RNA sequence: CCCGGCGAGGGGAGUGAAAAAGAACCUGAAACCGUGUACGUACAAGCAGUGGGAGCACGCUUAGGCGUGUGACUGCGUACC
RNA sequence: UGUAACGGGGCUAAACCAUGCACCGAAGCUGCGGCAGCGACGCUUAUGCGUUGUUGGGUAGGGGAGCGUUCUGUAAGCCUGCGAAGGUGUGCUGUGAGGCAUGCUGGAGGUAUCAGAAGUGCGAAUGCUGACAUAAGUAACGAUAAAGCGGGUGAAAAGCCC
């Protein structure tokens, strides 16, 4: 008997709010990418995204130890000869605060269609304030 | 003799081109690369057949430490359990219970934590 | 094969293949490469081995009991109507008469009929032995193969 | 009537080197 | 009220009333096997897991129907050093029906 | 009932002649003989002529009303390319080829 | 200056997707005269904008 | 007899066992080129398959069940001599 | 060329040490069937019936067992116009080369069984011939002496005749 295979027709989502004013950035994605994988469900399937909907308030408080805020370093190249673009962890900050969480999970993330279906899942915000009440969010401890 | 050939040919080329339907391209109506195909694909086959049981192996380990930590241990904590209760009860079996019906899998974490604990 | 000799291209600066004979057994209506001959395929049995092999199908159409013996063999004049009667009279279909004496009369009785023959004792071959189906032999010619086998 | 004007390909007349070699 | 039992190796998870696929048992064609080793009853919230087998439990079954599965071709080959090797196989299936659950 | 006319060995090449077939596949058999009147190509002198005997027969024999008759199918089928030889520089021969099309029109109501 | 592999079908027919025709619109029908011709073009017997200039 | 250019080619009628035997003529395969229908395909990376697999449509019945066509998504997977 | 000397996200442990307990982890081993070979040993031999232990990755190569095609004998026998070969589809079956049955097309041959003989099996030889692709409806239309208008002809005139 060929076991359960969850439908994208019939599985249900939930909504989650995680705080994020000071949890450690790697903790945090990796708990994000576990949820939004999908595998805290007994449903779960890989070529089905089971995942879960989660609004990441308070996105640029998030703390980094060690001498990362200075030290860590951000890379991405343009596509033209010499753009090779870079930025450390607070100028990235004080550039989007939001890409950090982002850049986080979707290097945590499977890669190709459903690694970015998986991402679009996720809407972190730099503030305490959102606008997706209207979905009834529960807060979750993560 | 004089054997011809042509009919030998036929038949064979026609075994393998219904073999090869399907196939993208002119992998499907070419002969020359529909045999490249068809013994590609045969050999796919043979390495899937071992495939199979290792994929279904780690799904099924993946559902079960999934309704474990929603019931509160872990996978391999729940496996020496179920070992120190001896309970024969395979992964198979024990994912497709957590699927389906959920409570007699909270009866199975309940004996393996009075197991283990 | 009847051609030419020469080269149809030369060897190196062509874009085609390297050939050297438009005879070629590669190529259109040029030589089959293992030509035939004609040639003798007799294969030689010995004296004894076929002598052997006639004791062996004489035994075995007395065990299969297909060698109907008499005494002699005669028609009056050689109609091949009388022959086919006498032979329903027989009742036989396929039917090997090897004559012991010669009977000219026979051969013509016999020339006709498409499934029965008529031989001598001496010029008897196995493939014929055992194809025919019910052989009917003279006594004179048990006679003689007797001799002919000893 | 059929004229059926279609001989065959006598194209390949011969060829040279001619060109600048490695050596 | 399902069962889970085990049949040479692979275990299965009926229901009364069902069909399922063993491979092939020595018993003639339409006799019943009642398998011994069930390893769980369920019962709506009224399980009782088998340690490592229930004692109170048999599973009575009918063999329905003997067969051979479908053919599955083996192709190994082994690339520029002039070997492959084709070969067939059927495996021989056995239908039985769950009856009886205890 | 579907009223077939077909033109065998049009001196003209399959992929020029399936242009103006694509335009008027699936018409009403008026519309299409403005389009193709209009058209400015050899193809249109040549499925204009074609649908003119499809209409002319579609009435004739069957007997059924002008303002019924539409285009259902209507296609370009290869047919016997006849070679030539172009000769070119250096010596070398070119085979060209004169394609020929098939070109059919079903035409019902 | 050469290819280097043979192009499939898909990508044939992928090019010849824009080369296909569009058709002429609509032919303005003549008020006067009633027979079709293009928009701004004398017709076949000459009449254009009602009158006939031509022989 | 009709379309057409008093052409080519076709459509009906006719002989015909057969015209999908019509001279470019028995059988009529494959590459190749189209048409009609079902499904997929315009956020997507690579020997193009294979294991899994939802959906859709078409065929069947102790509704259950399936097959046949497709294959979104996914693990693996760097042609042949 | 572009971080680029963890594989990557990232990690003050998700680093290193020392002691464990668990688990994951291969086509290994065990379980369940299935096939073959080689050994033992009795048998009850149509010379393999019951077990039995053990073996089966494979190039060059050596050995063994077969399938299929054409023709000859079996064959003036059998199937076949109530439809043979061949072609195209499906379904069953065989360890594989394969085999059988059938629906459509075809319109007259085919051949069991056991033997015999081979021009006996194609994917590769810059192989040979035929056919059809591809580049592609792309380059080109062959002197940079040069054309334009009216009238005729026709279904149709830039090129023909005036
Ligand atoms: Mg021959
Ligand atoms: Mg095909
Ligand atoms: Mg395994
Ligand atoms: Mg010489
Ligand atoms: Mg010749
Ligand atoms: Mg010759
Ligand atoms: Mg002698
Ligand atoms: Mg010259
Ligand atoms: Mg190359
Ligand atoms: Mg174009
Ligand atoms: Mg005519
Ligand atoms: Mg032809
Ligand atoms: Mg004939
Ligand atoms: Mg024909
Ligand atoms: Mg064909
Ligand atoms: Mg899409
Ligand atoms: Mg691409
Ligand atoms: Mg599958
Ligand atoms: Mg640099
Ligand atoms: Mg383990
Ligand atoms: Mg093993
Ligand atoms: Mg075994
Ligand atoms: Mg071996
Ligand atoms: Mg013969
Ligand atoms: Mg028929
Ligand atoms: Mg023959
Ligand atoms: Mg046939
Ligand atoms: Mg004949
Ligand atoms: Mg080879
Ligand atoms: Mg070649
Ligand atoms: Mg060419
Ligand atoms: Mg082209
Ligand atoms: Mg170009
Ligand atoms: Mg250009
Ligand atoms: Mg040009
Ligand atoms: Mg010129
Ligand atoms: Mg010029
Ligand atoms: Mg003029
Ligand atoms: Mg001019």
């Amino acid at each position: 008997m060929k076991t359960f295979t969850a439908k994208p027709e019939t599985v249900k989502r939930d909504w989650y709010v995680v705080d994020a004013t000071g949890k450690t950035l790697g903790r945090l994605a990796t708990e994000l990418a576990r949820r939004l994988r999908g595998k805290h469900k007994a449903e779960y399937t890989p070529h089905v995204d089971t995942g879960d909907y989660i609004i990441v308030l308070n996105a640029d408080k998030v703390a980094v130890t060690g001498n990362k805020r200075t030290d860590k370093v951000y890379y991405h190249h343009t596509g033209h000869i010499g753009g090779i673009k870079q930025a450390t962890f607070e100028e990235m900050i004080a550039r989007r605060p939001e890409r950090v969480i982002e850049i986080a999970v979707k290097g945590m993330l499977p890669k190709g269609p459903l690694g970015r279906a998986m991402f679009r899942k996720l809407k972190v915000y730099a503030g305490n304030e959102h606008n997706h009440a209207a979905q009834q969010p529960q807060v979750l401890d993560i | 003799a004089r054997v011809k050939r042509g009919v030998i040919a036929r038949a064979r080329h026609k075994k393998i081109l219904k073999q090869a339907k399907g196939y993208y391209g002119a992998r499907s109506r070419v002969y020359r690369v529909a045999f490249q195909a068809v013994i590609k694909a045969g050999q796919y086959a043979y390495r899937d057949r071992r495939q199979r049981k290792r994929q279904f192996r780690q799904l099924w380990i993946a559902r079960i430490n999934a309704a474990a930590r929603q019931n509160g241990i872990s996978y391999s904590k729940f496996i020496n359990g179920l070992k120190k209760a001896s309970v024969e009860i395979d992964r198979k079996i024990l994912a497709d219970i957590a699927v389906f019906d959920k409570v007699a899998f909270t009866a199975l974490v309940e004996k393996a934590k009075a197991a283990l604990a | 094969v009847t051609g030419s000799g020469k080269k149809p291209w030369r060897q190196k600066g062509t874009g085609r293949a390297r050939s050297g004979s438009i005879k070629s057994p590669i190529w259109r209506s040029g030589g089959v490469t293992f030509a035939a001959r004609p040639q003798d395929h007799s294969q030689k049995v010995n004296k004894k081995m076929y002598r052997g092999a006639l004791k062996s199908i004489l035994s075995e159409l007395v065990r299969q009991d297909r060698l109907i013996v008499v005494e002699k063999f005669s028609v009056e004049a050689p109609k091949t109507k009388l022959l086919a009667q006498k032979l329903k009279d027989m009742a036989l279909e396929d039917v090997l008469i090897i004559t012991g004496e010669l009977d000219e009369n026979l051969f013509l009785a016999a020339r006709n009929l498409h499934k029965v023959d008529v031989r001598d004792a001496t010029g008897i071959d196995p493939v014929s032995l055992i194809a025919f189906d019910k052989v009917v032999m003279t006594a004179d010619a048990v006679k003689q193969v007797e001799e002919m086998l000893a | 009537a059929a004229a059926a004007a279609a001989a065959a390909a006598a194209a390949a007349a011969a060829a040279a080197a001619a060109a600048a070699a490695a050596a | 009220m399902y069962a889970v039992f085990q049949s040479g190796g692979k275990q299965h998870r009926v229901s009364e009333g069902q069909t399922v696929r063993l491979e092939k048992l020595d018993i003639a064609t339409g006799e019943t096997v009642e398998f011994a080793e069930v390893l769980m009853i369920a019962n709506g919230e009224e399980v009782k897991i088998g340690v490592p087998f229930v004692d109170g439990g048999v599973i009575k079954a009918e063999v329905v129907a003997h067969g051979r599965g479908e053919k599955v071709k083996i192709v190994k080959f082994r690339r520029r050093k002039h070997y492959r090797k084709q070969q067939g196989h059927r495996q021989w299936f056995t239908d039985v029906k769950i009856t009886g659950i205890s | 009932m579907e009223t077939i006319a077909k033109h065998r060995h049009a001196r003209s090449s399959a992929q020029k002649v399936r242009l103006v077939a694509d335009l008027i596949r699936g018409k009403k058999v008026s519309q299409a003989l403005d389009i193709l009147t209009y058209t400015n190509k050899k193809a249109a002198v040549l499925v204009k002529k074609v649908l003119e005997s499809a209409i002319a027969n579609a009435e004739h024999n069957d007997g059924a009303d002008i303002d019924d008759l539409k285009v259902t199918k209507i296609f370009v089928d290869e047919g016997p390319s006849m070679k030539r030889i172009m000769p070119r520089a250096k010596g070398r021969a070119d085979r060209i080829l004169k394609r020929t099309s098939h070109i059919t029109v079903v035409v019902s109501d | 200056a050469v290819q280097q592999n043979k192009p499939t079908r898909s990508k044939r027919g992928m090019r010849r997707s824009h080369d296909a025709l569009t058709a002429v619109t609509s032919l303005s029908v003549d008020k006067t005269s009633g027979e079709k011709h293009l928009r701004h073009h004398i017709t076949a017997d000459g009449y254009y904008r009602g009158r006939k200039v031509i022989a």
